[PDB]
Formats: structure tokens, C-alpha cells, sequence
């Protein structure tokens, strides 16, 4: 498979129009006539800190719920996964992290 | 009632009593048209499905998968109720949300 760098997202803004920020999708399963249902896992799914992320079971899809901060969290880790109607895992996994990206939102403090 | 609330205990088991929910409908009385039945529409966080709601009765119980204190101090559920033989169709019914609270237990060791 391909070792990924992250996608990229941006502190204090609203992201509702920049989801779905991953989807799992497969048209082998269309020309097979074939249905599947999801997971994800990690930070804001299976693990803390919470209030950031949600996804879809019928649609694969991952979502935001939230403005992010940068001084809150460089970065988050997750893992996705599909399954069929017998619990089969049908394909390998949605290894997936997500970057928080900084912008002057802050002035300095002395010591 | 448009609210319902519960409380448990963390580090517990299976088929664990939670709560109860009720509904009702305007068909004649003992048939399947009035024969109501109980659905989760709503988790937070959705996965794993820590909760059961029994179509008998009503009750909500505990699953298998465990609740942690140190993870989650309470969980909001929204919940469906039907009747008949039909299936689900895109218009809407009324829903009701349900309100899970936490207990600590003394998994913990003072030093």
C-alpha cells in the first residue's frame, strides 16, 4: 500500500463544507451488486479527547463536528474498516491521521 | 415523556438493567397494528453499541462491550418506536432522546 501524509485542515474555521474529511467508497462492490457497512476508531470515535469527529455506517464517510485548534492538537490518528453482513472484514483497513494547521491566534506572555 | 433518563455502573456486565421507555399508538388495542417496538437511532459515541433495548419490554440494558468512567461520564441515545409489518419509509415519526449517567467504581489505587 501507500504511506500517507496526512489531510490538512485548518484552526478556527467552520468546516462544513470542506466534509466529508475521509470516505471509504468502492465501486467493485457496484459491479457486483455487492452491499457493506462501516467503522472508524481512534481520537473522537473509540478514544479521547471526544467532541470532534463523527462518521457514517451506511455511507463510509467521516465527519467534523467542531472548529478545531491548533493548541488544543497538532495532529489525530484513526482507523477504518468495512464489514459485511456475516462480520467478514471485507478489505484492508483505513490507516488515516489528520493535521491541525496554525495560524496568530495568540499573543505572547512573559515569564 | 420527551426525555428519559438512566444511570449504571462502569466495569459491569452484560444484559445489565439501565431503564425503561414506553410509547403508544391509536390502532385498536391487541393487534399488530398497535404492537409496539423499540429501535436505537441515535448513540454518542456510536460505536461500539454498548446498550439493548429489549422489543418486548421496553428496557434498556447493557451489551456486552464495557462501559469505562475514565472514557465517557454519560451517554445521550435517541430512540424509535413502530408498529405493523411495513418497513421504514424517508418521512419522519417522533422520537424521544434517553439519557444514560455514569458511575465510578474503585478501579483506582490510592498512594
Amino acid at each position: 500500500a501507500w504511506i500517507t501524509a496526512p489531510v490538512a485542515l485548518r484552526e478556527g474555521e467552520d468546516l462544513s463544507k470542506k466534509n466529508p474529511i475521509a470516505k471509504i467508497h468502492s465501486d467493485l462492490a457496484e459491479e457486483r451488486g455487492l452491499k457493506i457497512t462501516y467503522k472508524y476508531t481512534g481520537k473522537g470515535i473509540t478514544e479521547p479527547p471526544f467532541g470532534i469527529f463523527v462518521f457514517n455506517k451506511d455511507t463510509g464517510e467521516l465527519n467534523v463536528t467542531s472548529i478545531l485548534d491548533r493548541e488544543e492538537t497538532p495532529f489525530f490518528l484513526l482507523t477504518g474498516y468495512a464489514l459485511d453482513a456475516r462480520g467478514n472484514n471485507v478489505e484492508k483497513p483505513l490507516e488515516l491521521r489528520i493535521k491541525v494547521l496554525d495560524i496568530n491566534d495568540n499573543e505572547p506572555v512573559f515569564t | 415523556q420527551d426525555v428519559f433518563v438512566g444511570s449504571v455502573e462502569e466495569l459491569s456486565a452484560a444484559h445489565t438493567l439501565v431503564m425503561k421507555i414506553n410509547a403508544t399508538d391509536a390502532d385498536e388495542p391487541n393487534t399488530l397494528n398497535s404492537k409496539i417496538s423499540y429501535r436505537i437511532v441515535s448513540l454518542e459515541p456510536a460505536y461500539p453499541p454498548v446498550f439493548y433495548l429489549n422489543k418486548d419490554t421496553g428496557e434498556i440494558y447493557t451489551t456486552s462491550v464495557t462501559l469505562d468512567r475514565e472514557e465517557h461520564s454519560s451517554y445521550t441515545l435517541t430512540v424509535e418506536a413502530r408498529d405493523g409489518n411495513g418497513e421504514v419509509t424517508d418521512k419522519p415519526v417522533k422520537q424521544a432522546q434517553v439519557q444514560i449517567r455514569i458511575l465510578d467504581v474503585n478501579d483506582n489505587i490510592p498512594v
